[PDB]
RNA sequence: AGCUUUGCGCAGUGGCAGUAUCGUAGCCAAUGAGGUCUAUCCGAGGCGCGAUUAUUGCUAAU
């Protein structure tokens, strides 16, 4: 919508499951908040899957996340609102890049999944 | 010294006496072009903020007031008094005289001590309050 | 950049693997960057060369005291492949002292 | 009793196992000056020693 | 504030060894090597304070007994009449009177 | 030998770098004007995975004569120059003027103190043919390394101009270079842009706070040292932020007019004059009146462990009675006239000894239990 | 010469304000009225002597930078000291008294 | 007498650098000694017989 | 007192004569800032200051000090002498000497830091082979670094935290640090093992320390510097003496 | 674009979201601090003169110590000599 | 749709509403709509409390509490009963 | 049908600390707060000010 350069921008569907997992891997202790960290993520391996936010204005700033995800094979995907991000996130300032990482025996596993699957099926 | 307000005319001193109830009024009789005035209207400048709950301080020259020279003894170079509810508080030194402070003094801390010590003996309704230390000497050696 | 993501993707499928986390860091990560690699490496706990990685790493960063414990880590039963020996024998006989 | 300059009433003292660990000792009380505000008359010696 | 970056602090707990060990330093630069090497005696059979195994070693030099107080050195030379000359004369040699 | 044979390609694409760059300042009086600065790029990274290894051979060699240097010298390039200017004898450290133009001269007496302690022997003539050879490529390749650090500082004016007017052309070279080329560095964090280039100075027997610790090429910028040493580390953080922030700009080449560019610019000097601003008026809060007679107080849990911890401990109480007539000998020599009275005394007080109390046992606070905590 | 000691209210103190000074090239024809500056063909002077001081007015301990005509050799002398100092030592200590030439 | 009119009411009113944990502390509690002082004192005093 | 009321007269003087007026007790307090920084030795630039007002101000500031160096200077050759003074007087004197010392020692240790070391190689290496000889010829082994399992570790722990309460040990009140010094020496009493490995870690990995405070008691001769040292470094450094 | 208020459950707008959050949870017990203190300085009184009286204090302070003001000395409590 | 506040402001929410509510129970007190608040006690607090009016009939003070102590627990459990789904 | 995980609420029981709690229509802050170890690493709040019996109420004596 405001910004083309949103290729696996999601729609207020799968939104509200996707900030359903951010806050509750926030409960579980099981995301970086903020771009660097995403990206330290994204280079250690770790990272399952990265959501950032098509409303920072010069999204280039951000724009090398979906390269590195395409880099390390993870999942990645937009939202239509930085402020909304942030706040599920569990931090107040607005978040433009969230990162969720790996957990043994996670209760997270199946959800997580299946948030994989999905934006996995929404890149075309 | 210059900081401080100060009073003209005979009729400001005894209102400024009069116009308070719970403090204690700080009357810096002497002139303030005086060595001996200036060393203590200036102890009296850094700690006239820290003493605004308890304290108001005025600055009287007697020549520009010559009403109070013969009552209450205006003869010494710098004297301090201290009035609370239109009432002199008397205060006993080391010195002789136990009616003003007629010495210009060095430290800050003490004469908060003797303002506070005449505030908490006149709330009670003294009439003569007694200083911590004692002025019979000065503690040189 | 191909071989980068192959070793990534590599590394996503089954990550215990010894031999390709061991060959990552020494092969894909630069010299920057590759002790925390090498940490990551270390993460797991079997170490099927990749104590000799870690010896390879250290080796790199010119640390001899270092390059010498992991070698005699390396060189024991953790990773008692014929390589680890034979990189062993190679920095006694590249060593400064080489006694 | 009482005579000797390290006092023979000394040998008999309670921590004398864990004085015979304490070494320097006198250097490091001359060297209290700088470390407490009001100086030590008795810098000089220590009365456990 | 100020960075201290020459001098020795005095309130550290470790600093009397410092000083003493510093102190280790200057006094030999007074001594010298073989003098020090003298009073402190052999380190199988080391003296104690102001003592000489041999009255030889107290005869063969200048500097006959040492001593060192926190900052305080304290020497006592033994001039016979001829190397006081020497000595005398090599002063005045950089020093005229 | 063999990292010699090696530097060999190195040197040929060096040399066509040379003329190209050459030729760049012919042609700005099909091989577009960018991949010349990729391809430099490129280079200097080789020539400096080469200067890795040759230093590297350098120091194996010389281990032979100073085995300890290494350890006192940590920078490379002053590696090799400090083993090739001392040689194999080691009595050309007394007032030497080209040492000092590369150690600190803290960095010259360790490193002379050490070669007065030296266990190592000289070396053949043999290893003067490798070790010089080593050490005059090692400054080729250094003059090549600024031979294309000045083209590509000119030429950031066009490849990145937001980055390069943040921190300046110079300095914006500095970092991208050693970063691996722009693409490189905009996958990187800001966190690990400010250690680009970030030296392991060996501390001289100082604090490590006194030889900057954790300090890149950013917090060496002329932007961040014009502010008070202490605000530096917090401006070095904000600036390699909004470094890295137009790094990330640059990468795709946005704003080629630096708009972002003097956006973020403006929002770090912002930052800076809001840091540097003087504090604010506080007031002078009067001492407090003198208490009235009387106040209600609450009293609970809270008020007995007051009481408890505030009130006259048997032992504490004995102490204060003194007895009567009955000299005493004084204890504690170093501070008479503290006597301890009764408490211990054959005058009066218990059989059994007073036992002690454990309310009045010393404790710490919570926030300093919480640095312990922390600290281990 | 050089005011450097001067005395305060109370005591006399020393002004250490390093000067950045040329040897070898100063012109000074700005100084003078232009019905006097057609007189002078040579307004450019070249140090020959500096005087350095050191520490209080009551401990103090000159040194001297002399230029030896001819060569350049600026040698530093305090009591019998010789040494050929470099052109920029001169400028980075504090002057005291120079001595100059019109040639 | 060359300073504008405007100037001197663009005097800034200068503050305290100091902040609040440090201009106005909160009144320092005054604790005695623990007593284990007084029982270690008196131990210290007492000797052995052999 | 004179000084300043001058340096007043004049600025209000000089000053427009409008509702402005007002800003008299701005310029005392620009006043007093200012002869605290120099007082503080801290830099004192106000931006928006007129470059007129701002050198009355330096000027102010240049004769109060060289009145207040003189002064302090001279009260100090009076207690000296041993002639009679007051304690506040003395009081003064000793925070007015601290400051001037500490403003030198800023001097030494900045002049220190651009001159490089005062020592020549040539003499360090002299002094340096000197020891090494020294040492050799005395067979002195080195001493090692403080193991994890001493048979005497305990002991000189024990030794240094008596040490340590010894400057309480003679007390009847205790401000917080001092609460907070004594509750440390305790705890580590308490858990030894604990506290030694905490040592041992500042021993081996910690290079960077809190300020110290200082402060200087005055025998009315010299001054002797007193040295406050963060709590919980102070049995790390006494256990480290110790040993 | 509205969102949903998480405290009052209200249709907001996007864009005031976050201040209305930092806002709507405003303490109720800050508004006296905030109200009281600013009363006590408005009904406190000074304590250092006016401007305009240290002007005329310091001017009457110069009138006498001649031994600092004017260009005429003269005793120390004597107007002009 | 809504946003989730942080546990920040989760806290700051639930201290606003507790806050709230004890304000709210003090001034109905202070009109006197309820009686002041007996003081709660214990077992423990059996002799500090009412040990001077305990001596004289123990068993009396200690059924009371007990009484006391049983209105609380039924006041918790018949309030889980009611909020029972 | 239970079992079970996590967050948020309501209460209950009990322990522990009162050198600490609290406010932020003040400012800045994951577009990075803050960095002593270990820094191509770490990575959430910090600052300034105000309230204070070092959170705040009643009841109770004097």
């Amino acid at each position: 919508d405001v910004n083309p350069k949103a290729y696996p921008l999601a729609d207020a569907h799968l939104t509200k499951k996707l900030l359903d997992l951010v806050q509750q891997s926030c409960n579980y202790k099981q995301l970086r908040k903020g771009a660097n960290e995403a990206t330290k993520t994204l280079n250690r391996g770790i990272s399952e899957f990265i959501v950032m936010a098509a409303d920072a204005e010069p999204l280039e700033i951000i724009l090398h996340l979906p390269l590195l995800c395409e880099d390390k094979n993870v999942p990645y995907v937009f939202v239509r609102s930085k402020q909304a991000l942030g706040r599920a996130c569990g931090v107040s300032r607005p978040v433009i890049a969230c990162s969720v990482t790996i957990k043994e025996g996670s209760q997270l596993k199946q959800q997580i999944q299946s948030i994989q699957q999905s934006i996995e099926r929404l890149l075309v | 010294s210059y900081m401080l307000p100060h009073l003209h005319n005979g009729w400001q001193v005894d209102q400024a006496i009069l116009s308070e109830e719970d403090r204690v009024v700080v009357i810096r009789f002497g002139h303030d072009w005086d060595p001996t005035c200036m060393k203590m209207d200036e102890v009296l400048y850094s700690i006239a903020e820290k003493v605004k709950n308890f304290a108001v301080i005025y600055l009287v020259d007697i020549t520009e007031v010559p009403d109070f020279n013969k009552m209450y003894e205006l003869y010494d170079p710098c004297t301090v008094m201290f009035f609370f509810r239109n009432k002199h508080i008397m205060i006993d030194l080391g010195t002789g005289n136990n009616n003003k402070i007629n010495w210009a003094m060095e430290d800050k801390q003490e004469m908060v001590d003797i303002i506070e010590t005449v505030y908490r003996g006149a709330r009670k309704g003294r009439g003569l309050v007694v200083s911590p230390k004692d002025y019979s000497t000065k503690y040189r050696y | 950049n191909i071989a980068n993501t192959l070793m990534a993707k590599a590394l996503q499928e089954c990550p215990n693997s010894g031999i390709l986390w061991s060959e990552a860091i020494f092969l894909e990560a630069r010299p920057q960057r590759r002790t925390k690699s090498v940490d990551a490496l270390k993460k797991c706990e079997h170490d099927p060369h990749v104590l000799l990685a870690v010896a390879k790493l250290f080796w790199s960063q010119r640390k001899i005291t270092k390059a010498r414990e992991w070698f005699h880590r390396t060189v024991k039963i953790d990773s008692d492949l014929g390589d680890a020996w034979a990189f062993f024998y190679k920095f006694e006989l590249q060593h400064g002292t080489e006694e | 009793w009482d005579r000797g300059i390290p006092r023979i009433n000394t040998l008999f003292q309670k921590d004398r196992h864990t004085l015979a660990y304490d070494k320097g000792w006198r250097v490091r009380t001359d060297f209290k000056q700088y470390q407490v505000l009001k100086q030590n008359p008795f810098w000089w010696t220590h009365q456990r020693h | 504030n100020h960075t201290n970056s020459y001098g020795i602090i005095r309130g550290l707990q470790f600093a009397s060894f410092i000083v003493q060990y510093y102190g280790l330093v200057m006094d030999l630069l007074v001594l010298g090597l073989h003098r020090a090497s003298e009073m402190a005696g052999p380190p199988q059979m080391p003296n104690d304070f102001l003592s000489f195994q041999d009255i030889a070693t107290e005869a063969a030099h200048p500097i006959r007994l040492f001593c060192r107080y926190i900052d305080r050195i304290h020497i006592f030379f033994r001039f016979t009449a001829d190397e006081a000359r020497d000595l005398i004369q090599r002063y005045l040699t950089e020093h005229p009177d | 030998a063999k990292l010699w044979d090696s530097k060999m390609f190195a040197e040929i694409m060096m040399k066509i770098e040379e003329y190209i760059s050459k030729q760049a300042k012919a042609s700005e009086v099909a091989a577009p004007e960018y991949r010349v600065i990729v391809d430099a790029n490129n280079l200097t990274v080789e020539i400096e995975n080469e200067l890795n290894i040759i230093h590297k051979f350098i120091r194996d060699k010389y281990s032979k004569r100073f085995p300890e240097l290494e350890s006192l010298v940590p920078n490379a390039l002053d590696y090799i120059r400090t083993v090739k200017e001392l040689g194999n004898s080691l009595d050309k450290c007394k007032n030497n003027e080209n040492l000092q133009q590369i150690l600190t001269n803290a960095t010259i007496m360790v490193v002379s103190v050490t070669a007065s302690t030296t266990q190592g022997q000289q070396l053949s003539e043999e290893e003067l043919e490798r070790l010089e050879e080593a050490c005059d490529m090692a400054l080729e390749l250094n003059a090549s390394k600024h031979r294309i650090y000045e083209y590509v500082e000119s030429r950031m004016s066009f490849i990145a101009p937001n980055l390069s007017i943040i921190i300046g052309a110079s300095t914006a070279a500095k970092i991208m270079g050693v970063a691996g080329g722009l693409t490189n560095l905009s996958k990187m964090p800001a966190c690990n842009i400010m250690l680009l280039g970030a030296q392991r100075k060996t501390l001289s027997g100082f604090s490590s706070t006194s030889v900057l610790p954790h300090t890149g090429y950013i917090y060496h910028s002329d932007i961040v040292q014009s502010l008070p040493p202490d605000l530096r580390r917090k401006a070095a953080r904000l600036v390699a932020a909004k470094c890295t922030l137009a790094a990330r700009v640059d990468s795709f080449h946005e704003s080629t007019e630096g708009k972002v560019g003097y956006e973020l610019k403006d929002e770090i000097e912002r930052k800076f004059d809001k840091w540097q601003e003087p504090p604010p008026v506080k007031q002078v809060k009067p001492l407090p009146a003198p208490l009235d007679g009387q106040r209600k107080k609450r009293g609970g849990r809270r008020y007995r462990k007051m009481k408890e911890r505030l009130g006259l401990t048997e032992i504490r109480k004995q102490a204060n009675r003194m007895s009567f007539g009955e000299i005493e000998e004084d204890a504690y020599q170093e501070d008479l006239g503290f006597s301890l009275g009764h408490l211990g005394k054959s005058g009066s007080g218990r059989v059994r000894q007073t036992q002690v109390n454990e309310a009045t046992k010393a404790r710490i606070s919570k926030t300093l239990q919480r640095t312990l905590q922390k600290q281990s | 010469c050089i005011k450097r000691f001067t005395k305060n209210n109370f005591f006399v103190e020393k002004n250490p304000t390093i000067v950045n000074f040329p040897i070898t090239n100063v012109d000074l024809r700005e100084y003078l009225s232009e019905e006097v500056q057609a007189v002078h063909k040579n307004t450019t002077y070249d140090l020959i002597a500096n005087i350095v001081h050191d520490g209080k007015p009551s401990e103090g301990s000159y040194r001297i930078h002399v230029l030896h005509h001819g060569t350049g050799k600026w040698y530093e002398l305090q009591d019998l000291q010789v040494t050929d100092i470099l052109p920029q030592m001169i400028t980075l200590s504090e002057a005291y008294i120079q001595i100059w030439k019109r040639r | 007498a060359e300073v504008t009119e405007e100037e001197w009411l663009s005097i800034p009113e200068v503050g305290d650098a100091r902040n609040k944990r440090q201009r106005n502390p909160r009144y320092e509690k005054l604790t005695p000694v623990p007593d284990s002082f007084f029982a270690k004192h008196l131990q210290t005093g007492e000797n052995h017989t052999s | 007192l004179e000084l300043r009321a001058a340096v007043m007269h004049d600025i209000l003087d000089m000053m427009p004569e409008g509702i402005k007026q007002n800003k008299a007790r701005t310029i005392l307090q620009h006043l007093s800032e200012a002869w605290r920084c120099w007082k503080a030795n801290i830099p004192w630039k106000v931006p928006g200051l007129p470059t007129p007002i701002e050198n009355m101000i330096l000027r102010y500031v240049k004769a109060k000090a060289d009145w207040w160096t003189n002064t302090a200077h001279y009260n100090r050759e009076r207690i000296r002498r041993g002639a009679t003074v007051d304690k506040t007087v003395c009081k003064k004197n000793l925070g007015r000497l601290t400051r001037l010392y500490l403003k030198a020692e800023q001097e030494r240790q900045h002049n220190y830091l651009k001159d490089g070391p005062y020592i020549t190689a040539e003499e360090a290496v002299a002094v340096y082979t000197t020891t090494v000889h020294w040492l050799e010829s005395r067979r002195f082994s080195p001493i090692p670094f403080p193991p994890l399992s001493y048979k005497h570790d305990t002991k000189l722990l024990i030794l240094a935290l008596e040490r340590l309460k010894e400057a309480y040990s003679v007390k009847s009140r205790l401000n917080q640090s001092q609460r907070e010094e004594l509750g440390l020496i305790e705890q580590a009493y308490d858990n030894p093992h604990e506290a030694l490995s905490r040592i041992k870690r500042h021993l081996l990995t910690q290079r960077a320390f809190k300020e110290v405070g200082i402060e200087f008691m005055d025998l009315y001769s010299h001054l002797v510097p007193v040295y406050d040292v963060e709590p919980l470094e102070k049995i790390t450094d006494a256990y480290l003496d110790q040993y | 674009e509205y969102l949903v208020s998480p405290i009052t459950g209200e249709k907001i707008p996007a864009s005031k979201m976050q201040e209305h959050m930092r806002i709507g949870l405003l303490d109720p017990r800050w508004l006296e601090q905030r109200d009281r203190s600013i009363r006590e300085k408005q009904s406190d009184d000074e304590v250092y003169a006016p401007g305009l009286d240290i002007e005329s204090s310091l001017k009457q302070l110069a009138e006498r110590r001649t031994d600092i003001f004017g260009v005429e000395e003269t005793a120390i409590g004597k107007k002009i000599g | 749709l809504g946003v989730y506040l942080t546990k920040k402001e989760q806290k700051k929410l639930r201290r606003q509403t507790r806050r709230e509510a004890q304000k709210e129970l003090q001034e109905k007190v202070r009109l006197g709509l309820m009686p002041p608040p007996e003081p709660k006690v214990r077992i423990s607090n059996l002799m500090r409390v009412l040990g001077t009016e305990a001596v004289q009939d123990p068993t009396k003070v200690e059924a009371h509490v007990r009484a006391q102590m049983a209105k609380r627990q039924k006041a918790h459990e018949e309030a889980n009963a009611a909020r029972k789904l």
